[PDB]
């Protein structure tokens, strides 16, 4: 199609959203597209009360707001949320008709059918959109890569999953659901804060954590040496006092989380972890491509920017799997805009219209197309 | 003679029914593993195209940094 | 071509090739048919043309199937095959007398008479099994061997439907709830194939009614006054099983399809264990697949594997059976045409037919 169009890249993802417009090798401008709202309803009369908050807006004011992710394990909660979010992207963020640009959704693997009908009848109706194309991130984030054999372990914010693709072969059987990922554990770190009598409520005092473990906390390749370290040493260990002038000594934990991502027997429960899910995930292929799959190994996902997770996966690789094979493991720098990537790519084709449900095709055989054409 | 004629159509007819029966079975599982294999061709395409373009970006990329950047840019 | 079930209660109507009847009304006639006769009952009489599986009356079936081509389903009949359904052990006066109507008074182009039994095997994909086929007037156990019904094996049991919608009326009665008029007969019949249900064990089930609240459920009347049900959940369905309840000397629908196993030859008794299908809306209750299983496992050798096949859609199995039929390119060879009725008589039946 036309050269000049720029079609519209929206991912919405657990702890971010991306957009931006072809042809550019990395997002412009990020922000979260979620959605915070007042505890209650109705204290803040009088300041210009609005019935929801997006973006900057949102953001501004996160320390009395509420944050709530509309999308929970991969389920849609509200509709008018969404339809909110797509308006406001449109018309005010960047001031653009639906109508004259085309748009490309991103959807979970395991998507129930029903919810594809509606979504499908959603833009087709409000929108009066031309095409849809729905694409899976996780496919999408492993072809940006730039390789279409491996296994995908994203360990998302809200959820995990394992998407194991051979050269392009999509294995939805192969795909698991786990109900363990960051939120799980992050609350468990804040509840042993609790307990240990440092007290975290506010929303931005969890932005602040989250930033400082981002920027500070690493992931431990032998716990040994941390311990050695920590008892030897403390040049490694700070004090970091709060804005607000609240005083904390953070001592064990910041090392104690990135163990609690690999090994959560911290928390004493009997539950797979996300390795031992990974494992079961690569077991169910063939026996043979289990050796190129390993060879071929990609980290990549939304909420994997933890520093030195390359190396313990090496470790893991090399101690489970064995050592005659080789072992090499890309991880770009833009591994979380790696499913941008893949949209940029798809929205820049001018042979892949074809591929696009056109207007007629759609009209002709119902909303239930969009599951046999888009994968 | 009309008493085997009887007995002998009747099981033909059992026969035909039965195999009407299987046929759909094995018309409806050939169907439906033929729409998994379709879905199998569909899904590698786009990969195909993607790993087709990597090597398209990847030889362009050799031959601009040949001939030493190209008289260096 | 089309395929007409007029069992006893209910007539199914519809044309060969499709999954399910177009038309299903009561076989009831006042000059008015099916719904009209039931709604209008103030002004003319009802008559039922058929009595347990047997017509009786050939002046009002020649009302009912004039109802169902040129109002129920809206077709010419002189321009498709008509497949009709009878019941077990007819009269062979009555075939003499369908192929007349058929011909003479329809102007059928063909047509064709098939045993109601074999139809739902038909249905249920099978070449030799044993059918019980209970109606809403009658009930019947029917062997087959490679699609041929023994005829010396069949027996009929007086027993069906209806009579339990009069034992529940009774039961309720005895409650404390009336249920007298035909207006009555209806709700209790819409409670019957709402709530009840066969109890595998039925001692054991009066027990636990007789001490606990956990098997009765309300149900609300038209007039919007609410009732509520108890053991007689199962003590209806279980007249089936112990038809002393009704006050009939006989014997069970579990023991009437052993003896009739028992009546055929040795050698296939295997199969018949293997293959009893139940067919009819009368086999609609809820768990009556694994109480007949007990049974006849409790009658049968420890030898033999008893298999009861019970399919969802079984209250049509008989007509699934015809459209099945009367679609092969097989069958089209064995319709009785025009010119062979002309020539040869109503007769022609028995030659053709079977």
């Amino acid at each position: 199609m036309d050269d000049d169009i720029a079609a519209l890249v929206v991912d919405n993802g657990s702890g971010m959203c991306k957009a931006g417009f072809a042809g550019d090798d990395a997002p412009r401008a990020v922000f979260p597209s979620i959605v915070g709202r007042p505890r209650h309803q109705g204290v803040m009369v009088g300041m210009g009360q609005k019935d929801s908050y997006v973006g900057d807006e949102a953001q501004s004011k996160r320390g009395i707001l509420t944050l709530k992710y509309p999308i929970e394990h991969g389920i849609v909660t509200n509709w008018d949320d969404m339809e909110k979010i797509w308006h406001h992207t449109f018309y005010n963020e960047l001031r653009v008709a639906p109508e004259e640009h085309p748009v490309l959704l991103t959807e979970a693997p395991l998507n129930p059918k029903a919810n594809r009908e509606k979504m499908t009848q959603i833009m087709f109706e409000t929108f009066n959109t031309p095409a849809m194309y729905v694409a899976i991130q996780a496919v999408l984030s492993l072809y940006a890569s730039g390789r279409t054999t491996g296994i995908v372990m994203d360990s998302g914010d809200g959820v995990t999953h394992t998407v194991p693709i051979y050269e392009g072969y999509a294995l939805p059987h192969a795909i698991l659901r786990l109900d363990l990922a960051g939120r799980d554990l992050t609350d468990y770190l804040m509840k042993i804060l609790t307990e240990r009598g440092y007290s975290f409520t506010t929303t931005a005092e969890r932005e602040i954590v989250r930033d400082i473990k981002e920027k500070l906390c690493y992931v431990a390749l032998d716990f040994e040496q941390e311990m050695a370290t920590a008892a030897s040493s403390s040049s490694l260990e700070k004090s970091y006092e709060l804005p607000d002038g609240q005083v904390i000594t953070i001592g064990n934990e910041r090392f104690r989380c990135p163990e609690a991502l690999f090994q959560p027997s911290f928390l004493g429960m009997e539950s797979c972890g996300i390795h031992e899910t990974t494992f079961n995930s690569i077991m169910k292929c063939d026996v043979d491509i289990r050796k190129d799959l390993y060879a071929n190994t990609v980290l990549s996902g939304g909420t994997t920017m933890y520093p030195g997770i390359a190396d313990r996966m090496q470790k893991e690789i090399t101690a489970l799997a064995p050592s005659t094979m080789k072992i090499k493991i890309i991880a770009p720098p833009e591994r979380k805009y790696s499913v941008w990537i893949g949209g940029s790519i798809l929205a820049s084709l001018s042979t892949f219209q074809q591929m696009w449900i056109s207007k007629q095709e759609y009209d002709e055989s119902g909303p239930s197309i969009v599951h046999r054409k888009c994968f | 003679q009309e008493r085997r004629w009887k007995v002998a159509a009747a099981k033909k007819l059992v026969r035909t029914v039965v195999r009407h029966h299987e046929e759909k079975q094995l018309r409806e599982e050939r169907g439906k593993k033929e729409e998994q294999s379709r879905l199998r061709r569909i899904a590698a395409s786009t990969a195909r195209e993607i790993e087709c373009f990597w090597s398209n970006i990847e030889q362009v990329v050799e031959i601009k940094l040949r001939v030493e950047l190209e008289e260096k840019r």
